[PDB]
């Protein structure tokens, strides 16, 4: 029988229909419309709230907390220009305090516009949200964040009016506003996220403000977005040496994000395996999102030294996805807290690399194998990548023939059968009888039949020799 | 060379053979709750012990 | 069989006829080599004071036969249709009998005749090292030596595919190679005989030595060039594929004419009945037995008597 | 021919067949966990659900069908539904009794549509838009009891109307086509099948007993030629299964249907012709002047003589 | 329908049916007996409503409400049809006063994917 290929994989169904990929694209466009509809309804509500309190309260002065509540809601929805006359009169009336300034600068980073950018524009990539928030007035919001920081430190000197030459730089309010400044500057452009570890951090050191754990995590996230990993791991190495009790999850989230931008996928594996090992701080769904997206960027990355001679090699990195999802079940990370863009690619890796025991008993049936061949024969133009087009270290002088008796042990049956007539002058050296040298099962019976054929041929040849010359 | 047959399969050829065949989900064998002392041997008759 | 063109791949009956003949495999199993088991020895068929006929029956899985004429005086041997699955006994037989292999006679150039011809000239040519062996054949078989590689693909003889035939090499009847002046084992074969279709009883013979003449007879119909061997002094007729025991050759192969085969059966009616006809397949018979109890010869003359102008006789089930 | 044992037994070349060909899951058996029914999408606010909880108890919930007779839940909506002052609560409650009267086949539940919802949705160019759960429940009801009121509602779901046809499931079209073939509307079959092709519905996954009923009621000549070009839109696996189901529903398995089919043999012979086609093998003015010039010649030749 | 309950089998007549019997999977008798039996109905409801094993379902709920977990697990092994939602509600309520989480998950995992999502409640 013709042999079957043992290095050919079993035919199994790993893929989706053209209707299903269209229906995934159609359903994902509906919820992108739903988040676009949800933002503009609430944006129009805060703009109607602004014009109501400006028109009907034209001469009646509002209480300062209502104007403070509307100023943070304007800044959260990306409307920074409608909020700066509100904060300028609240600072002039001296109604703002230490916590109020940190509330306004944290609102200036717009955590309502970033929610629309995440679900609709950035395709649920948490690294791309910082890259896309910098375009909607990134330099303009950074100047007002620097201006409100100068408004804050001027107010803190009034609010602190012993430790008198070391106020307000030694208080908790100075670092809280400085942590609010670095959080707002991360949402700005590339010129301002580069100024966080260099310009803002040295200004905090020159002012003598003691940092906190949220200070270092935003600096590590700022160095993560630049792509500088030799400095980002050094800050956590300072935190691993000195302040190890206060390390939260966001330092690990910066390093998982940072090696994803630098495309060092071997490093981001070791950070995830470290977080599974220590199990403290707890793995957020942002940890599972940043690590699984680094797998998919590594899986869709083409290689160029074999130049894809047979297939894509990096697609084997999606086999780790059932291992990571099994680790999320024990870490307490719910897999339903994953984004819709990532969950389609996670289930893409699951139907390609996962099988159950009930399916493994039925996946090799000849009916399913021959359906795979006919479906490749009928429509292979729709789903194909090709159709689109002693001890040796102390040995040096070896001791040979150490009188080890091979006659105490018994291996007596090593008889070998060679072909008849090797040195015979009548038998030729080359011939088709040379193929008898490669035969193992019938080695004894073939060469004794071959010797009996060659002995009778040389006997009949030499008896024909003696008959012809004796007759003439 | 004229007859070079490698005695080690290359890293590209190993990665192709691993990427073509799927994994079995019961090979992870993780367990954190414990053994069902009352129900696991008395489950439904098709998938029973 | 033939070249798989576009209409042969898009035909359903090509996929259906390959299911009927060979079952679920669809590929025809070839004609393999006979192993060193189930193989017999070389027999001495005839001994005469002039020549000696030594033969071997069923030397291929085509059930072909291998014969050799041994001249007693000149010590010169001659192979007829050199196709043996083991041409190593034949080299040892001529080496132990002090014989000189000078020529190889070929009746026709089917795969039952020239499958091991390069093996015959290499093994027997190596023994004379411690004048080369000639090939006697008819140039009408040029169409069958071009399709020798096609016949080896269908019958599974892959080891003899990539072998240039020695009769295809440059002989004395061909223009010579103009090699660079800065090797004639394969460039020139001086010992080569091309037989002519104008075969008569006067001059169309081979002088085998000591006064025996091998009259070659052109008798097509099974093949374009089919040269029998007739020894009138010894009553021996090597018919090849023309006449067997109670049957004749096939016509259902290319370049095989049924009306040419009937004319080939009529040109042996002047030979006596005790002429022992020695076919290429099966058992040997006499020409008088085939004139009495062969239905192919009986149908050939019955159609001739009732007035058929183009008498067409021939087999469709038998030997190649 | 083989591989010898003293040779190195390495892999000759790797084979990536499962990554070059990504095959979707195709089984001849149907899915054992599918709902095989019309979903209502009950999305009530969680304050009226616990308030109307003794009234919603006798109503069909998710994968649960209570056997309360339909005349009691009609009387519950007759009295208690004017008490609740919420528009979408009464519409979602009315969708459940329309679903409850469909499963028990109560033909008198169409009075509830004319009582409450006809005047504000389907009367005299109403600009109000009904919810999707209400349109799905009344179209499933009118198809179950073979009511003729589906035509005014199906015309409202077009692209200029309510535009609810991209929100219909594949099981909604299966119950739709079964009722039109039972009542025998030739233009009702064509207007739905043109809508299903315009909406890009799953044509290969409609119920096969539903298609062969809607195709059996095709008797008009112009819509019969529409079926001939529409039959190529199905798959080759689907069109060979439409032949086997239509041959059994008119043959031995005629008792599976509630009412028997009518004998339409010109649709039967065309489906048997179309299934065999998809399966593998196993100038009048110028011509009339030619003939009149010949008869003119034959009278001159004498071949066509006069009276003797 | 109580009188139409029962499944008839074949006789393995021809040689081609013997070769299919020798080429069947590991679960061919128990799988085809499970699919010829109870399945999801035309209206979409469960096959829970079975007449012949109805008081057996009353026995398990009677055993799981009194705290007899092991006896309720023993009578659950005797079922052939799809059990109702009320037995899974009673079995998981029997595991809570003893904090038996491993038994309660295996009760849910039996009816989650294998028995048409009757325990997903
Ligand atoms: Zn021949
Ligand atoms: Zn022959």
């Amino acid at each position: 029988r013709k042999p079957q290929n043992q290095w050919e994989g079993v035919y199994y169904y790993s893929g989706i229909t053209k209707r299903q990929r269209h229906l995934i694209l159609l359903h994902r466009k509906r919820e992108r419309e739903a988040h676009m509809r949800s933002f503009n309804i609430s944006r129009a509500s805060v703009l109607q709230r602004l014009e109501q309190l400006s028109g009907d309260r034209k001469q009646e002065s509002l209480p300062p907390h209502v104007r403070l509540d509307l100023a943070v809601r304007l800044a959260q929805h990306g409307l920074y220009q409608q909020a700066t006359p509100i904060v300028d009169e609240l600072h002039h009336q001296k109604a703002l305090h230490a916590g109020h300034y940190a509330l306004l600068i944290n609102a200036l980073a717009c955590p309502r516009l970033g929610q629309r950018i995440l679900h609709c524009d950035a395709q649920c990539d948490p690294a791309l949200t910082y890259k896309l928030l910098g375009d909607e007035n990134g330099e303009e919001r950074a100047q007002e964040a620097y201006r409100w920081f100068d408004l804050a430190l001027t107010s803190l000197a009034v609010d602190c009016g012993h430790f008198v030459p070391y106020l307000p730089q030694g208080t908790a309010a100075a670092s809280h506003i400085t942590n609010a400044l670095m959080r707002t500057l991360l949402t700005c452009g590339y010129t301002h996220v580069a100024a966080i570890p260099d310009s803002v951090y040295d200004r905090m050191g020159s002012m003598g403000i003691s940092p906190t754990i949220s200070t270092y995590e935003l600096v590590m996230l700022a160095l993560s977005l630049q792509g500088n990993m030799v400095e980002a791991e050094s800050i956590l190495s300072f935190l691993r040496s000195h302040h190890s009790e206060h390390i939260t999850v966001e330092s690990f989230n910066a390093l998982l994000l940072g090696h994803r931008e630098a495309r060092q996928f071997d490093c981001c594996d070791a950070i995830w395996q470290e977080l599974v090992d220590r199990r403290w701080p707890r793995a957020s769904p942002l940890t599972a999102e940043l690590y699984l997206r680094s797998i998919m960027d590594h899986a869709n990355t083409p290689t160029s030294e074999p130049l894809q001679s047979f297939a894509n090699i990096n697609v084997v990195e999606k086999k780790k996805v059932p291992l990571v999802l099994a680790q999320m079940d024990e870490l307490g990370v719910p897999r339903t807290h994953l984004s819709r863009v990532l969950m389609d690619e996670v289930e893409d890796s699951l139907r390609k690399f996962q099988t159950y025991r009930s399916r493994f008993y039925e996946w090799g049936r000849a009916v399913k194998q021959f359906d795979f061949i006919e479906f490749r024969r009928r429509n292979g133009w729709l789903y194909d990548l090709h159709l689109m087009k002693g001890d040796i270290y102390y040995d040096d002088t070896r001791g040979l023939h150490d009188r080890s008796p091979t006659w105490m042990n018994e291996v007596p049956e090593t008889r070998y059968d060679r072909l008849y007539g090797v040195n015979h002058p009548d038998i030729a050296k080359i011939g088709i009888r040379r193929h008898l040298n490669v035969e193992y099962v019938n080695r004894k019976e073939v060469v004794e039949r071959d010797a009996a054929l060659m002995k009778k041929t040389l006997s009949s040849g030499r008896r024909l020799r003696h008959r012809v010359e004796s007759s003439r | 060379r004229m007859g070079y047959i490698p005695r080690y399969t290359p890293w590209e050829w190993i990665a192709i053979q691993e990427a073509d065949q799927p994994l079995i989900a019961e090979q992870i064998r993780q367990d954190n709750i414990g053994t069902s002392y009352f129900f696991s041997l008395n489950r439904y008759w098709r998938y029973k012990a | 069989s033939y070249t798989p063109n576009l209409t042969s791949l898009t035909n359903q009956v090509n996929r259906s006829e390959r299911l009927r003949k060979w079952g679920s495999a669809g590929v025809p199993p070839g004609v393999p080599r006979i192993p060193r088991l189930e193989a017999k020895g070389i027999a001495i068929l005839h001994e005469s004071p002039k020549v000696i006929l030594a033969g071997r029956s069923r030397c291929n899985n085509f059930d072909s036969n291998q014969y050799m004429l041994i001249n007693k005086a000149t010590k010169r041997c001659l192979l007829v249709d050199a196709s043996d699955d083991w041409p190593d006994d034949w080299a040892a037989f001529i080496g132990a009998s002090d014989l000189t292999l000078t020529h190889v006679f070929l009746t026709h150039c089917h795969i039952d005749n020239i499958i091991n011809l390069n093996a015959f000239l290499t093994i027997c040519g190596s023994r004379q090292k411690q004048d080369e062996i000639g090939v006697m054949w008819c140039p009408a078989e040029e169409c069958w030596v071009q399709n020798f590689k096609r016949s080896c693909e269908r019958y599974g003889r892959f080891e003899e595919m990539h072998q240039v035939l020695p009769m295809m090499c440059r002989s004395l009847y061909t223009p010579q190679h103009l090699v660079d002046p800065v090797r004639n084992a394969r460039h020139l074969r001086r010992n080569d005989v091309l037989l002519s279709a104008a075969t008569n009883r006067a001059t169309s013979f081979i002088d085998f030595g000591n006064g025996v003449l091998l009259y070659y007879i052109f008798s097509p119909g099974h093949s374009p060039g089919h040269m029998m061997l007739h020894i009138p002094t010894e009553r021996i007729l090597f018919s090849g594929d023309l006449l067997f025991f109670n049957k004749v050759g096939r016509v259902d192969l290319p370049w095989a004419t049924g009306v040419r085969l009937a004319e080939s059966l009529r040109l042996l009616e002047a030979l006596p009945d005790n002429t022992v006809v020695v076919p290429g397949h099966g058992r040997m018979t006499t020409l008088g037995r085939e004139r009495r109890e062969n239905k192919a010869l009986q149908q050939c003359y019955q159609r001739q008597e009732i007035g058929k102008q183009e008498v067409s006789v021939g087999f469709n089930e038998g030997y190649l | 021919y083989h591989w010898h044992y003293n040779l190195p037994q390495g892999m000759e070349r790797p084979h990536s067949v499962n990554r070059t060909f990504a095959a979707p899951f195709q089984s001849n058996h149907s899915l054992v966990n599918k709902y095989r029914g019309v979903w209502i999408e009950f999305d009530m606010h969680p304050a009226f659900s616990v308030a109307l909880e003794p009234q919603l108890r006798k109503l069909p919930r998710g994968r649960t069908l209570p056997k309360t007779p339909a005349e009691e839940v009609i009387a519950d909506y007759t009295a208690l539904a004017p008490l609740v002052d919420d528009e979408k609560t009464r519409d979602l409650w009315l969708a459940k009794v329309f679903q409850h009267c469909a499963f028990q086949r109560c033909g008198g539940a169409m009075e509830l549509w004319e009582r409450y919802c006809h005047q504000r949705f389907t009367a005299e160019g109403a600009t109000a838009k009904p919810p999707l759960s209400l349109v799905k429940s009344v179209l499933f009801y009118c198809n179950k009891t073979d009511n003729s009121g589906w035509r005014a509602l199906f015309d409202r779901c077009l692209k200029d109307g309510w535009n609810y046809t991209p929100l219909f499931d594949t099981a909604q079209w299966s119950f739709m086509l079964k009722s039109i073939g039972r009542m025998g509307d030739e233009d009702g079959v064509r207007a739905v099948l043109e809508e299903m092709l315009d909406v890009q519905a799953d044509l290969d996954r409609v119920e096969a007993r539903s298609v062969v009923i809607a195709l059996n009621a095709v008797t008009n000549a112009d819509v019969y030629e529409f079926v001939k070009k529409y039959l190529f839109n199905f798959g080759e696996r689907k069109v060979k299964f439409l032949r086997t189901t239509y041959s059994d529903l008119r043959g031995h398995g005629a008792g599976k249907l509630r009412i028997p089919l009518k004998e339409n043999d010109n649709m039967y012979y065309h489906v048997c012709w179309h299934s065999s086609i998809r399966s593998p093998r196993q100038p009048n003015a110028k011509i009339d002047d030619i003939v009149k010039d010949k008869i003119e010649k034959w009278k001159a030749e004498g071949l066509l003589p006069e009276d003797y | 329908d109580p009188n139409r309950v029962g499944l008839n089998a074949a006789t393995l007549d021809c040689r081609g049916r013997i070769y299919r019997w020798l080429r069947r999977g590991p679960f061919f008798q128990v799988d085809n007996y499970f699919r010829r039996s109870v399945k999801l109905n035309r209206d979409g409801t469960l096959p829970t409503d079975f007449v012949h094993e109805a008081p057996l379902m009353r026995k398990i709920i009677r055993l799981a409400h009194r705290g007899h977990l092991k006896a309720a697990c023993e009578e659950y092994r005797r079922v052939t049809t799809v059990p109702p939602v009320e037995v899974y509600r009673a079995l998981t309520a029997c595991c809570v006063p003893g904090a038996k989480l491993a038994d309660a998950v295996s009760i849910f995992e039996d009816g989650d994917s294998k028995l048409f999502y009757v325990s997903r409640d």
